[PDB]
């Protein structure tokens, strides 16, 4: 009794498709798969069981291929959206049985296609705290570092997709003057003060 | 799903929150970092008995019923190794599963106040003009479990706002989350919350940040 | 002391109020009417685990910790001969005992309300002279588990007043208690209380009933 | 290991003396007997104590008569009280050791002697609900009878010792008209009614 799972993660761009492996191995002789995917939440939510007696399921944009004299079971995802970034299980199974889960693949949904635009940063102060503002930009090469003479810390930006299918960045750092600051960025080629934007 | 932060060599309450009337048994899984979610014990309640895995003696896993159709398992004797997230799971064919609770086994190296400590900002005076809107920030900061969840409402409605938020960076010992939103132009010069759900946050009760415009 | 009305095929929990620092054993005892106080189990603190009688199998009694120094003994799967009064001990010599917690296991049998009702009495006119005094009078009915304390206070004070109670008589399925008091010439236009303690009052707050001139 | 105690009830009057017997037996050879109390409240207090290798243990207004070739274990409660109204338990006996009680014998104190004295009942209603109150009275020889033609039920009397050294009686009784109800009393045999205080 051992689900195998060797696809640590996958990345696949919006309305494509996905197919995901699990490598299943029992002594029974008749036996259900269940596929079930976890939020970042913690949460398990019930995606599709195929039986092992009859044909392959499907239910709506999933899709189940099922190879009986192997040993392979294959998860489809068409029509892929914004909210399939999970991690998803093959587990392997009246009302006292067990469900033998694998290790689990993550899926990670990359944007579409968007010709470039252009950061339009800003800032905005808390008396020692600073944080860089990065408003809509589609590649992400960004460059987000501040300038200050005196710098005590500065974590990492934030890179995280919009609602418009774009980018946005917020990178803070704690400095002690933290008014003569000016945050500055590297993206596409072209650089982006915003000192422009002061007056 | 909360978080729970006992000390090694103690006793851990985990209740979950799956409402099922006519239950006949409640199995309980165990999912670590990098492993599988494996079913520790199941607990009959026609006959009230544990049946345990073959792992380990009896005197660790309990299942309490403080209620009818309520169930809480209390483990006993806690060791650094029993940290996860804890499930629990009925049949109907599914298998319904319970929402998660973090269990985290520390050895009392807490030592001060871990409540989330938030140090607001306000949007930016060239940003409300050229825009026709303004951002605000929310940083939190020095609070342990890490099981936190920052959500936006507004001045009085039951809407959620279109939240930002970012990766749960960690200090040397506590840990740090901002989360940011974008508001339109007419809807500006309002309140907002920055609601802020944590376990060691005092009362019990969930903080509540008041934005002004 | 209070009292538990759990029905049969249920869990119950007893909680002692005896506090301890440094224990190592936690002895649990079961006293019924007309037999002997004996031994259930003992709780071994530095190793957590139950060390049973030579009576019954594991699975009935289990003794939980939910903060350091406090302990509540989990009944499971209670019958009807499983009620009486439960006590936990500790060496120190002598043997400290920990105020009671009656239980009673019934077949839910109550199907109303059963908290205690008041229907108080006021001083006739003619004691109001010839003995320059009064006496109250305050009877409850209709209350199930028994374990009832009715004690008389001031109208703004912590003194307890010279009541003098009666026995808890039984009515077909319920109970009636009646507690009554005697105050002399110069504090007698003042404001009395009737304070009840029960188990099946609202709220978990006990009753406090006020007392006229 | 047996400890036996074959006395259901005593009654002893104030400032008297009373000795409560015990019938331990065991096959240890050094060991101890506690004597505890329980009041109506629930509640055990540790009386005396009688290590069975020294002497006769007193501790104030206690006192232990050890008959060690014997079998048999007494307690002398010397000078009573009113609050000496307990049942008391014997107990037979390093942090791991268990007690071993026996049934357990009640001691219920009585008032001393007092010259006789006269009921003066009084009445007191609550629409339907009536009560005819006693004021105090030494011997306890009462017949507390109401009088109504229209009777519903008729609980029965509390005589209970006051703070004076008497008896106060209430006995409570539901009626309909509950208006021309008077109680009457036939104690010491002088009977008193309440019409001769109600002008």
């Amino acid at each position: 009794q051992k689900v195998t799972q060797a696809q640590s993660s996958v990345s696949m761009p919006v309305r494509k498709a996905v197919t995901l492996n699990c490598l299943y191995e029992t002594s029974w002789w008749s036996y259900y798969i269940f596929w079930y995917k976890q939020l970042p939440s913690k949460e398990m939510i019930f995606l599709i069981r195929q039986g092992s007696d009859e044909q392959n399921a499907k239910s709506g944009r999933y899709s189940v291929n099922f190879k009986k004299a192997a040993k392979s079971v294959a998860l489809t995802i068409s029509a892929l959206q914004l909210e399939d970034s999970a991690k998803y299980f093959c587990a392997l199974g009246l009302n006292t049985d067990k469900l033998i889960f694998g290790k689990g693949t993550r899926v990670t949904v990359e944007p579409r296609s968007q010709p470039h635009t252009k950061p339009s940063v800003f800032v905005m102060k808390n008396g020692t705290n600073v944080a860089c503002l990065v408003k809509e930009f589609y590649p992400k090469d960004i460059r987000i570092n501040l300038v200050s003479s005196k710098k005590i810390t500065e974590f990492d930006p934030a890179i995280v997709i919009s609602p418009s299918g774009k980018y946005n960045a917020v990178k803070l750092g704690k400095y002690e003057d933290s008014n003569s600051v000016t945050c500055s960025v590297q993206h596409d080629n072209k650089t982006v003060h915003s000192t422009d934007f002061e007056v | 799903t909360k978080s729970v932060t006992r000390p090694t060599r103690s006793s851990a309450e985990i209740t979950c929150d799956l409402t099922v009337i006519n239950a006949f048994y409640i199995h309980w899984y165990l999912h670590q970092e990098g492993k599988a979610p494996q079913r520790l014990l199941y607990y009959d309640v026609s006959n009230s008995k544990d049946v345990l895995e073959s792992g380990l003696s009896p005197g660790k896993y309990y299942t309490h019923t403080p209620r009818r159709w309520s169930w809480i398992l209390i483990l006993r004797n806690l060791i650094e190794n029993d940290s996860g997230v804890y499930y629990c799971a009925t049949w109907d064919y599914k298998k319904l599963f319970g929402s998660g609770t973090t269990l985290v086994v520390t050895d009392k190296q807490l030592d001060a106040d871990v409540s989330p400590k938030p140090t607001i900002f306000l949007p930016s005076i060239a940003e409300t003009k050229l825009q026709k809107a303004g951002t605000y920030l929310c940083l939190l900061e020095k609070f342990f479990p890490d099981v936190i969840k920052i959500h936006w409402q507004e001045k009085k409605s039951n809407t959620i706002l279109g939240s930002q938020e970012g990766n749960t960076m960690k200090t040397n010992d506590t840990y740090m989350k901002f989360s940011w939103l974008t508001v339109p132009e007419k809807s500006l010069d309002k309140e907002h919350r920055c609601i802020v759900r944590h376990e060691n946050n005092k009362n019990g009760v969930d903080q509540e940040i008041i934005f002004p415009p």
